[PDB]
RNA sequence: UUCCAGGCAU
DNA sequence: AGTACTTGAGC
DNA sequence: CTCAAGTACTTAGGCCGGT
């Protein structure tokens, strides 16, 4: 049943998830026009951590000798203590990153940090790592403004609707944005030079890679979604080997929109 | 497919237009007048009577004579046929429909019940929809019951407007066997007529009633001015069906197989000079309708067999006679065991046993079907050579082939054709050559609910009679070696076989999307022993370690 | 396959082939030959009629224009009867050979075309076309040798009302006289 | 927050077996329900009654009895489904048939 | 009479030729397989028109078999008799039931029952002739028809006139 | 062996079409029929050698086509034509949308 | 009704890079005709195979096909195998 | 608009379409006692003018039919006043993309 | 072929 | 069997 | 005009004797 009752859903070289009708059934497939096979539970550090956490690893205050980076982690370090220029990106930064702890706390109420997302970061830096051999003794050299203004920009180019006016533009940012967070989350200034001394190359690196490695995870149109989706859930259907109305039975009970379900609880808080 | 070269421009079905016949139609179209129900045999004389089945339609015995269109059997599809009936019978099928028109239609005129003057009526005929309105419009008027020419319009209700005529109660009707029937009233302790006052609805009288029906109302209700007018739901003239609908399994010679629907076919026949010769003669009236019902019956049956009004129509022996529907109903039906699932050609099925010696991808196969399952190859300069030495290599050595077809649409059988030794391929001709090692191939093990149910593999021919593939894909099959089989389809087209090895094939497969997370892996003895082989406390001399380290293909070659 | 070949008037041909007009020259001509056509480029455009000698002009220009590009990449004055050979080898080369008609429509037309210059034929048509004429008339009335009105109306019966017995008979004469002589 | 609860409850089907499926699908599913206006069920009643093609629905429960109300309602189909050209023996508007492969002249020069 | 249509064909090429010389090839396929031809449809077809600028557009390779659809979008000089239209040609080959008079491509026969009385028969000519009067029909002897009506064949539209109308006849 | 419904599924969710089509007609049913231009219909008659075309009733003999379905569905065409059902079969779709 | 054909390159809305299907089918069908004894228009080195020529004319770009990608609507953008990027 | 207590008489109401363009909406009380949209599950929507909708067909190259359809009894229906055409746009939190864009027009 | 029946895939 | 729309029915 | 029968439709997927 489930399967006949898909069978014509795909993406459209728009990214949109119709039929032989064309009735859209999802504007962006998966709520993200992301080819299911290209993710993997990465971590939104922004999210659950102390209140005091965050600050520890995300501020950076250039205007003080406790909160400024240490001049042994940047090269152009001490040369830009005070320069308070610096300190409204740095800020930016930082407040941007505060806007995403109380967003995702607000998607995910739970706090639950780990997540199905594309393009895998810890090893896009693994390998960013002895592939230049980044010696974590010597200080790095870039800029508060390449750290920043760069990850901007890698931004800007995870396209996954094209459009070219306001409408499409718009549904481009939320078809993203949960994965910018944890972009924003790992390409942190002090996480980038502190927590794993990355170099310009190095950095240069995992950005065009991100770029790319993000493009590749889209979804292709000519995808089959609905014989797929459907199979990926009557498949574990079978390999059910099973008080309240649970598993098989249940699924049916959902299918045929159960006039009148053997179980019918009601929690209220 | 169904050879031989028509200037016939050629194109693909882009729109598919649902309608009904029109009693002339199905005369336009018709060769066959079909008036004899006998099968045929010119009275013993075996032939065929210019009756029923070929009074001009296709034909049987290997014939090309069929209408000279010949072409002998393959090619010249079915041709229709027809065969005037005697009195309008109701179509099986749409018989609720025309249950449902007549609740609708007032008779006498054969107008609505329910003029936009009544409102609650045009909120239907807004309905766009020939489907849900139909149903609106229903419910509507299957209330008022007196087709009125008067009623208080748009205007004051104390100014009253008139429209069509003919107040003519309508009876309220009920379905019974191929029949309906009304009962009416005027008045009840009045004057007259008082309790019910049932009448049958002659088919005769419901079709006129239809026909009658106005051209916009047709529209108005749920149907269409040129494909489905009201006016056929009920049959006038019989479409039918030719030869390869209804084959003859003709038994060796002068024995019968006339199938179970040409029997059905006489049948009606038969029922219907019954009823003809009962009117152009001694008509004891209102005693052939008790033989009306009969071609009623067969022509409503023929189409539908499983009903309410039960009587299987037994075709003698208790054997109830496939009715057409049934050929079509789900799962076996030409829709669902036919269309959407069909036997193939180049499938190979056979006992699966695990080996530890091939690549993920890989497939073993037996040599015996690497030289069963074949592979159209066309004859190019780049091969040539190669392909020369495979044909005059013989179809029974394993690397080689069995058939060598050249343009001029005529196959040599490579195992007889007195020059199969000779034969100079030709540029542009095709070499049904052996499944050869590394020829993509779709394996699967049923059943199927996966994407990765069905996968590509590397033919690798292998000896004995097992399918034997790799382990790691054992999981994504749902394949076990405890006597399961499985099967295996071969590609035919350079384009085909491609879609197979640049999205079908093993190492694509392995990341499925449904749980973004491979689908394969190391398993069972690899598995136990990889942890063994892994403990700080296992150590390995160089003995050994040399022997391993050469059994591993890639090696730097570098200890 | 081999789609005969279509025009590019497309008519939504639902299940009642019936109709079918009859022809006549009631400037009557199957929808094919409406005053109404689709030039290809999508824009409307009024018939086109071609009068005899006028259309063996155009085939002769494109068929000798055609010589040229069967040479383009091979490397990569009236009289009659003369012409009537001139134009047998111009056959012999641009053309199709066993196109038994176009030779022939070539030799008809060679033969029966009333003016054998292209000026005089464009002259003819300044004339005639300025007459509010179906194109069709203005073909005939050119191709057909005619003397009075009535040989003309009478011939080319789509006139008879349209252009006054002596207006056409002017015009008849003008023809005449522009009548390219031999 | 209808849909909301019916993924929300199909989720602690496929979860409760512990299992793990990529919501994605899952949400398809709970959408193509959802969608069309209320609660279209998956099933010949519901789901299988949609404008979609008559020869295709007709692939599922319904099959004559649906062609029947298709000749009676005179329906058009569009041979936009999957199954249609299937029926049809047609290349279907599926991944590898969703766009026309041409040769463009232009190009096919400017290679030699 | 005679016009300039503007026609489509859809000439399928085979992989094979998918090579520099392509437009080249498709081009002469299409004269080929229009030059010459006839429908009752369009009639006569007689010459493309501009061997130049003809329209070949990206075709489509099929399915299956590689071989790719062009759509040509040509035009050329076409002739389609009509019920009616008055003509004039050449004599042809003339018996005892009439003479068949050629105009065009094409041929429009003349009964004996369809021209005037006077004008007899003569059985002992050679060539064949038509006489009266001071008239004298055979061979070449041009003539003008009135096109009484049209035959649609094969890839050649016959027709039936006469010349028992006025100003008619010979010429 | 039997390339069944739960087989299609599979193809279709990866998108083959090209041999999903292959194992359905090549190896398989496929089949050969000309159509009316007009009355979607088989009736045509076809007699592939003089060309002559007919089809008459509707009376065409100009406007014909040649098309490759399953046989399975030349068949169930017609079991719906006995029926008296209409399954017309256009070269072409003016529907549009 | 639109006769008004589809988009100009120009407002190409689609994806800039080539669809697995689009390769899969490309190389597919340039094959047959290699194989149908079409043009080569590269440098076959040995490749007697038509799927490793095609395999090799998609990687020097010099295969003449245009991808028709169709939109929802009817409407389409047409894309050549020269344009359309490669990492599938 | 209107907050009955325990209903309206089925003779009275039948009088709502009797004074276009001006329409009225019939409420009851027990039914706004607490308010729907503010539930954890219901996502916030918004309504469009003629603008903002032809402005969402026209850059979807959508028809009405295609687009996703909300009851026009929906209990947000109401709430936001809705009428036969009007669209709307249902924007929630998405555990794949921060927030996912939507939209459903009228019965 | 057809119609029933039975059996197997841990 | 189970189970879901639809028909019929005393109010 | 609103309530309890009335009334009808599939049930997984392949492969392998009697008459
Ligand atoms: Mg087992
Ligand atoms: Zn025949
Ligand atoms: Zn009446
Ligand atoms: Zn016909």
């Amino acid at each position: 049943r489930l399967v006949k009752a898909l069978e014509d859903i795909m993406v459209h070289y728009d990214n949109t998830t119709r039929n032989s009708l064309g009735n859209v059934i999802q504007f962006i497939y998966g709520e993200d026009g992301m080819d299911a096979a290209h993710i993997e539970k990465q971590s939104l550090d922004t999210i659950g951590g102390s209140d005091a956490a965050f600050e520890k690893r995300y501020r950076v205050d250039l205007l003080n000798t406790d909160h400024t980076l240490d001049p042994s982690l940047l090269e152009s370090g001490s040369e830009i203590l005070g320069d308070l220029k610096l300190q409204v990106l740095l800020d930016e930064e930082y407040k941007q990153l505060v806007k995403d702890r109380k967003f995702l706390r607000e998607v995910f109420v739970d706090g639950e940090a780990n997540w199905p997302l594309p393009v895998n970061i810890r090893r896009i830096i693994q390998n960013a790592q002895q592939t230049f051999h980044i010696d974590h003794t010597k200080p790095s050299d870039l800029t508060i403004k390449d750290i920043v203004l760069g990850v901007k920009d890698l931004q800007e180019n995870l396209l996954v609707l094209r459009g070219k006016n306001e409408i499409i533009q718009n549904a481009q940012r939320d078809a993203v944005t949960l994965f910018c967070c944890l972009l924003r989350s790992r390409l942190a200034t002090r996480r980038v030079l502190q927590e794993y001394r990355l170099t310009k190359q190095a950095f240069d690196w995992v950005l065009s890679n991100i770029e790319a490695q993000f493009l590749r995870s889209v979804v292709h149109p000519g995808e089959m979604v609905g014989v797929l989706a459907a199979q990926s859930i009557g498949e574990p259907a079978t390999q059910m080997t099973l008080k309240v109305t649970s598993g098989v039975p249940r699924l049916k009970e959902i299918l045929n929109v159960a006039k009148n379900m053997k179980t019918p609880s009601l929690t209220v808080y | 497919v169904g050879q031989q070269y028509s200037s016939a421009p050629l194109r693909t079905v882009k729109e598919v237009q649902f309608g009904l016949f029109s009693p002339e139609e199905v005369r336009a179209i018709s060769v066959a007048k079909i008036r004899f129900p006998e099968t045929m045999d010119e009275t013993q004389t075996r032939a065929k009577i210019g009756g029923l089945n070929d009074p001009r339609l296709g034909s049987i015995d290997r014939n090309l004579k069929c209408q000279t269109c010949q072409e002998g059997m393959n090619e010249c599809p079915g041709h229709f046929g027809h065969i005037d009936l005697a009195k309008p019978v109701f179509h099986v099928g749409f018989i609720a429909k025309i249950k449902k028109v007549c609740e609708c239609v007032c008779m006498h005129c054969g107008k609505l019940l329910l003029d936009e003057h009544n409102e609650l009526m045009r909120q239907a005929l807004a309905i766009k929809d020939s489907k849900k309105r139909f149903a609106a419009i229903w419910t509507l008027c299957k209330t008022k019951m007196v087709c009125e020419t008067d009623v208080p319009s748009e205007d004051d209700p104390t100014q009253l407007v008139s429209r069509g005529g003919c107040g003519n109660t309508q009876p309220t009707i009920r379905k019974d066997g191929l029949k309906l029937v009304g009962s009416w009233k005027k008045d009840r302790a009045t004057g007259d007529a008082d309790e019910p006052e049932l009448r049958v609805l002659s088919t005769e009288e419901i079709l006129n009633i239809f026909k009658h029906i106005s051209v916009k109302d047709f529209t108005s209700l749920g149907f269409n001015e040129v494909f489905s007018r009201p006016e056929w739901m009920i049959l006038t003239c019989l479409p039918v069906p030719p030869p390869p609908v209804r084959p003859s399994i003709s038994f060796n010679e002068s024995q019968r197989g006339e199938d179970d629907l040409t029997f059905k076919l006489a049948d009606i026949l038969k029922a219907n000079i019954s009823l003809e010769t009962l009117e152009h003669n001694g008509a004891p009236h209102h005693a052939i309708e008790e033989a009306e019902s009969l071609l009623q019956f067969h022509v409503a049956t023929y189409m539908d067999n499983d009903i309410a009004g039960q009587p299987q129509a037994l075709q003698k022996s208790g054997r109830p006679v496939k009715s057409i529907r049934a050929r079509l109903k789900g799962k076996e039906g030409r829709i669902r065991g036919n269309l959407m699932g069909k036997r193939v050609d180049f499938s190979a099925r056979t006992v699966i046993s695990g080996d530890p010696n091939l690549e993920l991808d890989q497939v073993g196969v037996p040599k015996s079907i690497a030289k069963t399952l074949t592979y159209p190859e066309v004859v190019t300069p780049y091969n040539i050579d190669r392909l020369t030495q495979l044909v005059r290599n013989g179809p029974n050595e394993h690397p080689g082939a069995k058939y060598v077809i050249r343009d001029s649409g005529d196959r040599i059988d490579l195992r007889y054709s007195k020059r199969a030794g000779d034969i100079q391929l030709q540029y542009g001709w095709k070499v049904e050559r052996h499944i050869m090692d590394n020829d993509p191939v779709l394996f699967n093990r049923q059943p199927s609910l996966h994407k990765m149910s069905m996968m590509a593999h590397r033919v690798k021919v292998i000896p004995y009679s097992t399918f034997r593939l790799n382990l790691s894909v054992t999981s994504p099959y749902n394949a076990d070696f405890d006597g399961d089989e499985m099967n295996l389809h071969v590609p035919q087209s350079e384009e085909t076989r491609a879609e197979l090895s640049q999205l079908c094939a093993v190492p694509l497969q392995i990341v499925s999307p449904q749980s973004n997370k491979p689908c394969m892996g190391i398993v069972q003895d690899t598995l136990c022993g990889i942890r063994k082989l892994t403990l700080r406390d296992t150590f390995i001399e160089l003995d050994q370690v040399l022997n391993m380290l050469y059994w591993v293909p890639d090696w730097d070659g570098v200890i | 396959m081999n789609v005969s070949t279509s025009t590019f008037q497309t008519r939504r041909r639902r299940l009642k082939k019936v109709e079918e007009e009859e022809n006549a020259a009631t400037l009557q001509l199957g929808q094919e030959f409406q005053l109404k056509q689709i030039n290809h480029q999508g824009e409307e455009e009024e018939l086109i009629a071609l009068n005899l000698s006028e259309a063996r002009l155009v085939i002769k220009e494109a068929l000798v224009e055609r010589r040229r590009a069967f040479k383009r990449s091979q490397k990569k004055s009236e009289t009659r009867e003369k012409e009537l050979e001139s134009i047998d080898v111009l056959l012999e080369q641009t053309t199709g050979g066993n196109n038994k008609d176009l030779k022939n429509t070539m030799q008809y037309l060679t033969n029966f075309s009333r003016f054998r210059d292209q000026e005089t034929v464009g002259a003819v048509i300044q004339l005639l076309k300025s007459t509010g004429l179906h194109p069709f008339e203005v073909a005939q009335l050119g191709s057909l040798a005619c003397d009075t009105a009535d040989e003309a109306k009478t011939l080319i019966p789509s006139l008879n009302n349209k252009i006054s017995d002596d207006e056409l008979e002017r015009i008849l004469k003008e023809l005449s006289n522009l009548e390219t002589l031999y | 927050a209808g849909r909301a609860a019916l993924y929300k409850e199909v989720y602690n089907v496929i979860a409760s077996d512990g299992s793990y499926v990529n919501y994605r699908h899952m949400a398809l599913l709970v959408d193509v329900m959802t969608t069309q206006g209320g609660l279209t069920s998956v099933t010949r009643h519901g789901f299988n009654r949609s404008n979609t093609g008559a020869l295709m629905r007709c692939s599922f429960e319904e099959t004559v009895e649906i062609l029947f109300e298709a000749g009676a309602s005179a329906e058009l189909d569009d041979c936009r489904g999957v199954s249609e050209n299937v029926i049809l023996g047609q290349m279907a508007p599926i991944g590898t048939g969703a766009f026309d492969v041409m040769i463009d002249e232009e190009s096919l020069v400017k290679y030699m | 009479m005679f016009f300039i249509k503007d026609l489509s064909l859809n000439i399928t090429l085979h992989p094979s030729f998918f090579g520099p010389r392509m437009k080249q090839y498709l081009k002469t396929k299409l004269l080929e397989e229009v030059e010459g031809s006839c429908t009752g449809k369009f009639g006569y077809i007689l010459c493309v028109l501009d061997y130049d600028n003809i329209d070949i557009q990206r075709g489509r390779i099929l399915p299956t078999d590689g071989s790719a659809e062009f759509n040509v979008k040509y035009r050329a000089v076409v002739f389609k008799p009509f019920k009616g239209e008055v003509v004039d040609g050449t004599v042809v080959s003339c018996s005892q039931h009439g003479f068949e008079v050629q105009v065009g491509p094409m041929k429009v026969f003349v009964t004996k029952h369809l021209m005037p009385q006077d004008l007899t028969f003569n059985a002992g000519s050679n060539p064949p002739s038509y006489q009266s009067s001071e008239d004298v029909i055979t061979i070449k002897s041009r003539i003008r028809v009135k096109i009484e009506g049209c035959i649609s064949q094969v890839s050649s539209i016959h027709a039936i006139g006469s010349i028992k109308e006025d100003y008619l006849g010979a010429i | 062996l039997r390339f069944g419904e739960m087989e299609r599924d599979c193809m279709i969710a990866h998108g083959a079409a090209s041999f999903l089509k292959e194992r359905l007609m090549e190896a398989s049913d496929a089949f050969r029929v000309h159509i009316c231009g007009i009355c979607g219909l088989m009736t045509v008659i076809a007699k592939l050698n003089h060309n002559q075309f007919e089809c008459k009733g509707c009376d065409n003999k100009i406007d014909i086509y040649q098309i490759h379905i399953p046989y399975a569905a030349k068949l169930l065409f017609q079991e719906l034509m006995a029926m008296n059902i209409t399954p017309r079969l256009y070269t072409d779709r003016s529907r549009d949308f | 009704t639109l006769k008004e054909k589809a988009i100009p390159k120009d407002q190409r809305a689609t994806t800039p890079y080539m669809t697995k299907y689009e390769r899969a089918r490309i190389l597919g069908t340039r094959a047959l005709q290699i194989s149908m004894n079409a043009p080569v228009f590269v440098d076959l080195e040995g490749e007697t195979d038509p799927l490793r020529i095609a395999m090799k004319e998609l990687a020097e770009k010099k295969i003449p096909l245009v991808i028709r990608r169709y939109l929802p609507d009817g409407s389409f953008e047409d894309w050549s195998v020269e344009e359309l990027i490669v990492d599938l | 608009i209107f907050v009955y207590q325990n209903n309206i008489t089925p003779s009275a109401m039948k009088l709502v379409p009797s004074i276009p363009p001006a329409t009225i909406e019939t409420f009851n009380e027990a039914a706004l006692v607490v308010n729907i949209t503010h539930h954890e599950l219901v996502p916030k929507h918004i309504r469009l003018s003629s603008d903002e909708k032809r402005e969402l067909l026209k850059r979807y190259r959508l028809k009405e039919s295609q687009l996703p359809r909300i009851q026009r009894a929906d209990p947000v229906a109401l709430y936001l006043g809705l009428k036969r055409g009007e669209v709307v746009k249902i924007i929630r939190k998405s555990e794949t993309s921060g927030r996912y864009a939507s939209y459903r027009i009228c019965m």
